[PDB]
């Protein structure tokens, strides 16, 4: 920008491949963006997550597929201080947070003050009524939210 | 932080002539209610038998022993997350 006599050198130093792995939501999707579509699936399961992980990501040259666990269902990433294998196992219900709706609201309207203040907003509480049952984990709807406007 | 300990302590024993859960004990959810502030009948009807509404429905079905163990579980955690947020703003507040 300011004109000096400079020639560019290269440090070889960019971490972002690792970064569009994770983070990227459009286009070639991330580890993130699939995490927060799944979840919407009455058919999806944390093991369907990771197979359709190795679909759009696979052959990457910054992932791995693990020691051959699909069972546990696990993956790994080469990030830049080194490889981590990560167990895909309760990563929906992670993403999703949810919630039984119906004792929450019993918090909302309680006779202790202290309570009743740090349960002052159920406006963004999100039912399912999802059926966790090993092998065929099964997600109803049952959504509550103001607005319709919940965030993974 | 007593009563998200002593959520741990409520223990749903699977039933076989229903396949559902039920609250075989009264003490450990009469100390959460009494350190919640709220009413143990409402509690453990909420927990075991919720009346939710889809939409458009009322949806009064019973959970199972794996489902009332995750709820009691998500509600602990998520009253420990909303007290550390609480304290973070009580924080900012003299702070600046």
């Amino acid at each position: 920008r300011e004109g000096i006599e400079w020639n560019f050198i290269d440090f070889g130093l960019d971490l972002q491949p690792c970064i569009e792995l994770i983070e990227r939501p459009t286009n070639p999707p991330g580890v993130l963006a699939l995490l927060d579509e799944e979840c919407w699936f009455p058919k999806a399961t944390d093991t369907s997550f990771v197979e359709k992980l190795i679909q759009e990501q696979g052959n990457h040259a910054k992932f791995q597929k693990s020691k051959q666990l699909k069972d546990k269902t696990e993956f790994c990433i080469l990030h830049y201080a080194g490889k981590v294998t990560y167990n895909a196992s309760a990563w929906l219900t992670k993403n999703m947070d949810p919630l039984n709706d119906n004792v929450t609201s019993l918090l909302n309207q309680s006779s202790d003050k202290f309570v009743a203040d740090l349960w002052k907003d159920v406006d963004r509480i999100v039912g399912l009524d999802q059926m966790a049952k090993m092998t065929e984990s099964s997600l109803p709807s049952a959504s509550k939210t103001k607005k319709g406007m919940f965030r993974t | 932080v007593s009563s998200v300990l002593q959520l741990g302590n409520i223990v749903f024993k699977k039933e076989r002539n229903t396949d559902q859960a039920s609250m075989p004990d009264n003490t450990a959810a009469q100390k959460v209610c009494h350190l919640m502030g709220i009413n143990v009948t409402d509690f453990t009807r909420s927990i075991l038998t919720p009346r939710i509404k889809v939409g458009r429905d009322v949806v009064q079905k019973a959970q199972t022993k794996e489902q009332a163990d995750f709820a009691i579980e998500a509600l602990a955690k998520a009253k420990f997350e909303r007290l550390f947020r609480w304290i973070l703003t009580r924080v900012n507040k003299a702070l600046d």
